[PDB]
């Protein structure tokens, strides 16, 4: 019986956040293609 | 150059208010185009007092370049006292919109 005297969801699986997301003239991060001039 | 005593108690007499009231009494019966006229005669008889007097006579202020010394010391004082007042205001507002030197960054790479 005390099995069940505390399940809204759960925790999330993954986070995502700001800093995770690159930046950078020379970065290679950000470079798919040559943007032209 | 000449007269920069008189200029500064002219300028004290402009912001004086009662003398505010006395040119309002004064335009009475006036016309723009008089006092446009009487303005410049007053700058001709200046600038005619310099051209007229500086070939006998020589103020305290004379030097080896002449009245170019106090043309360009009036240059650097109205320089140091209204534009470098604004640069100032200017910065400050720079700093706090953008960050100092932010007008000069560089273009979001692409
Ligand atoms: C601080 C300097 C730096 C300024 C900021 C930086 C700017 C750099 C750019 C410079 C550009 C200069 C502008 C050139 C354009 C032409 C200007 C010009 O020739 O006519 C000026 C003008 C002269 O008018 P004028 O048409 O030739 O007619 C003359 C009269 O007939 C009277 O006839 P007179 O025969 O009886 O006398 C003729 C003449 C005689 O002028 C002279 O020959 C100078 C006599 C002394 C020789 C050594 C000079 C330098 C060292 C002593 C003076 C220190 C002050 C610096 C003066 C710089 C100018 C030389 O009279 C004067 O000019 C008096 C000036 C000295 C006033 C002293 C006031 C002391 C208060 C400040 C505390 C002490 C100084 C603190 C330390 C500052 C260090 C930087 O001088 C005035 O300022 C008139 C004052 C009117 C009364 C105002 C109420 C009193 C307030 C006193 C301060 C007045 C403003 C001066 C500010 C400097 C002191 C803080």
């Amino acid at each position: 019986s005390y099995l069940n005297h505390g399940q809204n969801g759960i925790p999330p699986s993954v986070t995502w956040n700001f800093n995770a997301m690159p930046y950078g003239k020379e970065n290679p991060d950000t470079k798919t293609f040559p943007i032209p001039d | 150059g000449f007269h920069f005593q008189q200029y500064i108690a002219m300028a004290g007499r402009a912001i004086n208010p009662v003398q505010w009231t006395r040119a309002w009494r004064r335009m009475e019966g006036k016309s723009a185009t008089e006092v446009y006229r009487d303005a410049l005669a007053w700058t001709n008889n200046q600038f005619a007092q310099i051209s007229r007097a500086s070939q006998y006579r020589a103020w305290w202020w004379q030097n080896p370049l002449g009245m170019g010394l106090v043309l360009y010391g009036t240059y650097k004082a109205w320089h140091m006292i209204y534009m470098v007042r604004k640069q100032k205001k200017t910065a400050q507002l720079v700093a706090a919109a953008y960050g100092q030197g932010g007008q000069w960054l560089n273009p979001v790479p692409r």
